[PDB]
RNA sequence: CGUUUAUUAAAUGCGUCGGUCUAAGUAUUAUAUUUAAGAUUAUUCUUGUAUAUAGAUUUUUAUUUUAAU
């Protein structure tokens, strides 16, 4: 095989992930793991279709529509594997939709569901087993106390035992830092914001999966662009003056200083968190600028956050 | 500063904290609460017993 | 005194609180990664405490009167749904403390239907009962009131055209292509879509070799005796080629490479068999005649046989001067008999696989399998009614009383060919998971050389 | 997950049948297929035992 | 290439980009926007909103918003 994933680009830019290994549709609806529901579309209590209040972290976006197809193909996903019975990866499926590739395994004892599927992982191998090494095998679930500094690791789990929560994402992964903690890691999640992550949680060694995700995957078809449905996302700047503040103007109207989605969304005003973890060391803000290698060299303490936030 | 919750964003102040009229006197605050907890409540609740018990006796 | 350094009691033990105040949970905290490991590990169990229900039969009738209602009806519905698992349940009313559960009479019961059950599923009939008393093939054509003509349904009509499109071909003298004996427990083992049979005026069944049935065929055919005469060729199922099959030593699974001592006694089975009279050395792991396997067996298990005849330094006299333990032979094969049969719906019917030669079970006809359960029922009755061993081995459950009534050392013997059986299994299932090449680098190189 | 019949076996005749000398029936042995259900499946036959006290 | 009450450089839409979010959803992700794909490039400079801020105002421009006479 070349590249286990493609992009397979069917018209000059609509170029889709195929990944020669991917499983025929057929061999994909699986009954005791097919769950369908009606998503509510935005509409929260009273229909009424609107985003969240301002502080709450349940996602009703404006914008969204036609979140369960009915007749998509919508299998659900382990995200706890167990920690070192064998593995036997059975096939890889790939849902557009849920942009996850995730392969079928039968893990050794029959259980033949287990779905997150690591970067170079093939099909029809062992992959729970451990070598000569520690876990350092692609696709062994490693809890964190097994991994040296600077390796990559997916599907982390915030809470041991409470599954696996921190990238999931194609692609993805965090980065151990080397803390100094007693009995706790510090993981450098994707959003560049260090977490002290217990390190008797359990991550998945390795990548995430379906690289090129990140980029060059790109639809341009009326037709094809039915992977990611959501509503039509209105200029807030042609909303009838009367109902939104950006409004006529005669003309192209630049907008108004202080933009707002309806309350508010100022530039980089709106930050929203509201609530940090004991466990959060430097936000995403607090990294934002420095660069990807250098919150890579430091050792994290206690004494690291800052205890002014 | 997490005694009294300042971050600082211009330096040559942050220099000037130390002494500024919000540390020091959050600094003499946090010190007479330990005065009284070091020396002060427990002899000030020992004067208080050693007149009572001297009323009833005495 | 009672020293007390304040900070101490929060008055709501520390998990359910903030520093102080009970902190909220509202199944929004909660992420669904939690809860996901149910695609596998399957969620908590009330498991009901099994009772034999004599202290609620106070009296004799509500005993009596759920032998049917509760026992019965259940035998009568798995004589019709599935025969095979008609064994399983005879366990599970028997583990939850029922008596007569393998009494001489509940079989000579479940065999009468499971034999009869047949022969009105062939007619159309898709529910064994009618009502909570009457079974549907004793609806008579009045109200109640008809003598024997019975109520056929628009499916049994059809269910009777079938049988008596097959009777006309081969009295035309061709092949009576039945078309319900390509009808297996999947549908039609042919992998053919399953023809349903109240079947539409605009897909008639047809055959391209001109033969004629339609409504005015089947009507006089309404009572039952008119049918088990006529269509007697095809709704009773065939006995004699599984006459006596389980009541003979066959380890389907059990290679002649595959013992609990897996070379000694196996070197003296070629040590027999190249100083013999017609000798054979063995390399080719290839299954021998099944009766002399079950040998090895009776002379493995106790090191008291194995050495007993071990000394012995000629052929026959290993495989015939233990004919006393081949007396004994019948007595453990009574156990791989219910043991096997028993637990689970999968141990029965690969199970099956071995004595009657299914090489699928779920491709196999059901005029081929209803045969084979009514020729293991009427083997498990000479069981339970002929010997006396039978009866409390029937009742017995775990493996302690299992030993004391029959033969302890009989039980010494399958219990090394079932942990014979499985420890098979155990090849299969850890074979699959033994081969590890998985590393950082070799899953890189296992591309090209998956190349090319 | 004691899931593969090879697996259950390996279990049921050892702890459930050999250790406590209890017997599952068949659609019990079906979700008795955990460290947390062979717990409970022996914690209620094993509870209906104790002769009801007797006031 | 869809879509509209006076029917179109109207408003959609893919990508890029900006900002937000690791105790409800996967930070190559989903919210919240500005643009428009493809191909070249994407310049000079700041007085106010925003951010950060130190009892607040007043001060204060890494990125963003709006600005450049």
């Amino acid at each position: 095989v070349r590249s286990p994933d493609h992009g397979y680009s069917q018209h000059i830019l609509q170029k889709d992930i195929w990944s020669p290994f991917q499983v025929g549709a057929n061999m994909m609806s699986y009954t005791p793991l097919y769950y369908d529901w009606k998503g509510f579309s935005s509409r929260d209590y009273f229909g009424h279709r609107s985003g969240t209040n301002p502080g709450s972290k349940v996602l009703l976006g404006h914008y969204r529509r036609d979140e369960v197809r009915s007749w998509g193909y919508r299998i659900m996903v382990n995200h706890k594997p167990q920690k070192r019975i064998p593995k036997w990866l059975a096939c890889v499926v790939h849902i557009p939709r849920k942009k996850t590739f995730l392969g079928f395994f039968l893990y050794a004892n029959g259980a033949y569901v287990a779905e997150l599927l690591t970067y170079k992982q093939l099909p029809r191998i062992i992959y729970n087993k451990a070598f000569q090494g520690c876990l350092p095998t692609i696709g062994q679930t490693v809890s964190l106390t097994e991994v040296t500094y600077g390796k990559e690791i997916h599907s982390v789990e915030m809470y041991p035992g409470h599954g696996g929560v921190i990238c999931r994402a194609s692609g993805t992964a965090a980065v151990v830092l080397r803390g100094s903690e007693p009995n706790l890691v510090p993981l450098l999640l994707p959003s560049k914001e260090v977490r002290l992550f217990d390190n008797m949680c359990h991550a998945v060694f390795g990548r995430r999966a379906g690289v090129m995700y990140n980029k060059q995957r790109n639809f341009s078809k009326r037709s094809v662009e039915e992977n990611m449905p959501h509503r039509p996302k209105v200029h807030s700047k042609t909303k009838r003056v009367s109902s939104h503040p950006a409004g006529g103007g005669n003309g192209g109207s630049p907008n108004l200083l202080t933009p707002l989605d309806w309350r508010i969304h100022p530039r980089n005003c709106v930050k929203t968190k509201y609530w940090l973890s004991g466990y959060i060391l430097r936000g995403r803000q607090y990294n934002r600028n420095q660069t990807v290698a250098d919150l890579k060299s430091k050792t994290y303490s206690w004494a690291n956050r800052d205890p002014v936030y | 500063c997490a005694l009294c919750h300042i971050r600082f964003r211009y330096k040559q102040d942050y220099e000037a904290h130390k002494e500024s009229e919000l540390h020091v006197n959050r600094l003499r605050w946090v010190e007479t609460m330990n005065w009284w907890r070091e020396t002060g409540e427990p002899a000030y609740l020992k004067a208080s017993n050693e007149q009572w018990e001297w009323f009833e006796q005495h | 005194v009672i020293s007390y350094k304040a900070g101490d009691y929060h008055l709501v033990p520390k998990k359910f609180t903030v520093g102080k105040r009970i902190a909220v949970r509202s199944y929004l905290d909660r992420n669904r990664t939690e809860l996901s490991d149910r695609t596998f590990m399957p969620q908590k169990n009330w498991f009901r405490p099994y009772d034999l229900q004599d202290g609620c039969f106070d009296r004799d009738h509500e005993r009596l009167s759920y032998r049917f209602y509760n026992l019965e009806t259940k035998v009568i519905w798995k004589a019709f749904d599935t025969p095979e698992l008609i064994g399983m349940l005879l366990h599970d009313e028997t583990v939850k403390g029922n008596s007569g559960m393998y009494a001489p009479d509940m079989l000579d019961a479940a065999l009468h239907y499971t034999r009869e059950a047949r022969y009105w599923r062939c007619i159309g009939i898709t529910k064994p009962f009618y009502d909570r008393n009457t079974l549907r093939a004793h609806c008579w054509e009045d109200n109640g009131l008809q003598v024997g003509t019975l109520v056929m349904s628009q499916a049994m009509r059809h269910a009777l055209m079938d049988l008596e499109r097959a009777v006309r071909r081969k009295e035309l003298g061709l092949e009576p292509n039945y078309l319900w004996d390509r009808w297996g427990p999947i549908g039609f083992i042919d992998g053919a879509r399953a023809d349903y049979l109240p079947r539409f005026e605009h897909n008639p069944y047809v055959d391209p070799d001109g033969v004629d049935v339609t409504e005015i065929d089947v009507l006089p055919f309404n009572t039952h005796e008119q049918i088990r005469e006529r269509y007697r060729d095809f709704i009773e199922p065939d006995t004699a080629p599984f006459e006596e099959v389980f009541r003979s030593p066959s380890h389907g699974s059990l290679t002649t490479l595959a013992d609990i001592p897996n070379a000694s006694v196996v070197a003296l089975y070629k040590d027999l068999k190249l100083k013999a009279g017609t000798p054979v050395a063995g390399d080719a792991v290839e299954l021998a005649p099944a009766d002399v396997r079950t040998l090895f067996y009776l002379s493995a298990n106790p090191e008291w046989r194995a050495v007993a005849d071990g000394k012995a330094s000629w052929e026959e006299v290993v495989d015939a001067m233990q004919p006393v333990q081949a007396e004994l032979d019948e007595k453990i094969d009574a156990a791989r008999l219910l043991q096997n049969t028993r637990h689970n719906a999968e141990r029965v019917r690969a199970f099956f696989e071995e004595k009657c030669g299914f090489h699928d079970f779920m491709y196999t006809p059901d005029k081929t399998i209803t045969a084979a359960v009514l020729c293991y029922l009427t083997e498990l009755r000479r069981i339970c009614t002929e010997t006396a061993w039978g009866a409390a081995l029937a009742k017995c459950l775990t493996d302690m009383e299992r030993v004391q009534g029959m033969g302890r050392d009989a039980f010494l013997v399958y219990r090394h060919i079932e942990d014979a059986i499985l420890d098979k299994k155990r090849r299969l299932w850890a074979g699959r998971f033994a081969g590890e090449s998985h590393e950082e680098s070799t899953l890189d190189y296992l591309l090209e050389n998956f190349g090319r | 997950v004691f899931e593969e019949e090879t697996l259950r076996e390996r279990v049921l005749d050892r702890v459930v049948e050999g250790v406590f000398r209890l017997v599952p029936t068949s659609t019990d042995r079906l979700e008795l297929k955990s460290v947390a259900n062979i717990i409970d499946f022996v914690l209620t036959h094993v509870t209906v035992a104790r002769k009801p006290l007797q006031h």
